[PDB]
């Protein structure tokens, strides 16, 4: 749990990526240097998710848009829940009330948090070892 | 009977998703929708070799109508490359899918028994307590000093600098996740 | 000052036990009782290289009076060869101990989540249910059919149902238990 | 738990051995072909312990003497308990009332069950991987 992982999204097979410019998206390449993430618990159930390469934190703006953050903050904390279907979902800690999930679309493009539903494949993630 | 047609993909799109990562126990299905005349054949390979249903527990079905193979309850031994091969008298096309499986562990964190362990040291000695935790979901670890439950003082290793008598006492390593929490304690003796 | 004497073992016997296998967390101590004049030096190595106390969490003490080294709370990373080296201006002797550590897991058996998994099959289809168990102490595994009343099916990873029929439909359980406790997971078989 | 192990005895560092002639003893050699054991549960807490090499079961005679058995029987079943001190002890299932332990002496020689006590190092065993 201390080792960096990859957050694979079951919607299209994309690995959650945090590009050095703040762009959050997905890719199907495991050799990509920006898919390795280091999750940490600030408190029970709440985690930070940061690129090991750039040290950027995954975050969600007030729009419900994923982006890389040079420094951690309220927009970086996500609620991590291992679902009954055995997948992981990450809900915006700050935008919990609205149920804003971290998700990805069929093409791996950032999926606006306000368009994510409990029954979507886009919000389902799987932790995987780098190799 | 009809105009020859080499086998071709009928839903190339769907095939873009090459890697299928699945949590252990889920049913995995692979498809290679295709067409061609005369109507082509469907075979499947696992890491290059032929894949017979006895090759794995549970076996596997192949819905020829939906150009897919269905494997119930996948487990680690099932990980590997799966290749469909479609062909007729006029051609053969193929595609390979990667399959990865991850065993999920939905239990509260687990601490290594015996850790932390009691320790006795001399005044001034520095000390370290260890704690080994295992947890599928991210664990939150806290070390607690003791001062119908006991009062504690929030503080893999707990490091005590130039220890004194006051440092003596009981210490606890607490780890918790969304399912539950767990902890082990140890006593530090000072001389 | 006194008659030279190369370093020698003072309790060779005790040293016969070369391998020290210990369960994780125990304090491990190694001794090389020795003598020699002028009084000899005591140094310790780990897998050939020098072993400084910062080389491991917890560090380690060396009681020069008892020709021993003491390592509290050993853990797997501690596994390896430990060599003591005794020497003076007239000689040097040495001895090497192997250290193995085993993390003990005193909990009831753990079954892999999701297993066994539900299954739907056609009349006549053969079926297999899987069960993955982990247990430090020897686990006893049994498969149970529900009829909560049950009917033991197999007694000690897979439950195999031959030419299945409607009657075969229902709930099945994989039970595993050890001296600490027991655990189980169930699954439903649907028949068409 | 399905893999063969070695039952290391903490009294002298000897690996429980079952010689092809029925002789039960200990040795300090891991390359020895007769130290690999396959434990099995006949029922919760009760185990069989047999040489993978010879297929002989570890057993205790009515004298309290360990020996290899070509076939399994009441004298082969042992109660396996993981002690608080984190070691394992194996008590003769048939001679339980008397508290007859499977143990070994400082020199690895078979230790008569009726001479084994709860506080002895001789009855303390540790499971280890072959290598």
């Amino acid at each position: 749990y201390k080792k960096p992982k990859l957050l694979y999204c079951s919607n299209g097979g994309h690995f959650l990526r945090i590009l050095p410019d703040g762009t959050v998206d997905g890719t199907r390449d495991r050799s990509d240097q920006h898919i390795q993430l280091q999750l940490s618990a600030e408190s029970v159930g709440e985690v930070y998710i940061k690129s090991t390469e750039t040290g950027q934190y995954l975050a969600m703006d007030t729009d419900g848009l994923l982006y890389g953050s040079q420094t951690p903050n309220e927009e970086c904390l996500f609620l991590e829940r291992l679902e009954e279907n055995h997948y992981n979902t990450y809900i915006s800690k700050k935008h919990a009330e609205k149920n804003w999930f971290v998700g990805l679309k069929k093409n791996g493009s950032c999926k606006r948090g306000p368009r994510t539903h409990y029954g979507q494949k886009a919000i389902l993630f799987l932790p995987l070892p780098v190799s | 009977n009809r105009m020859p047609v080499a086998p071709y993909w009928t839903s190339p799109e769907k095939m873009e998703k090459k890697l299928h990562a699945v949590p252990a126990a889920k049913t995995v299905k692979f498809k290679c929708p295709s067409s061609g005349t005369p109507n082509p054949t469907l075979r499947w390979l696992k890491n290059g070799k032929e894949f017979k249903p006895d090759h794995r527990i549970g076996g596997y079905k192949v819905r020829y109508a939906t150009w897919s193979i269905i494997m119930d309850s996948v487990v680690p031994s099932d990980k590997g490359n799966y290749t469909c091969i479609v062909e007729n008298e006029y051609g053969s096309i193929n595609h390979t899918y990667q399959l990865d499986v991850v065993e999920r562990s939905p239990h509260r964190p687990i601490l290594q028994a015996g850790l932390p362990a009691n320790k006795t040291v001399a005044l001034g000695s520095n000390v370290e307590f260890m704690c080994k935790v295992y947890s599928d979901p991210q664990p939150h670890i806290q070390w607690l000093k003791h001062i119908n439950l006991p009062y504690v003082q929030i503080l893999e290793v707990l490091h005590l600098r130039n220890v004194s008598f006051e440092d003596a006492g009981e210490y606890t390593c607490l780890a918790g996740n969304s399912i539950g929490l767990s902890h082990h304690s140890a006593w530090l003796t000072v001389l």
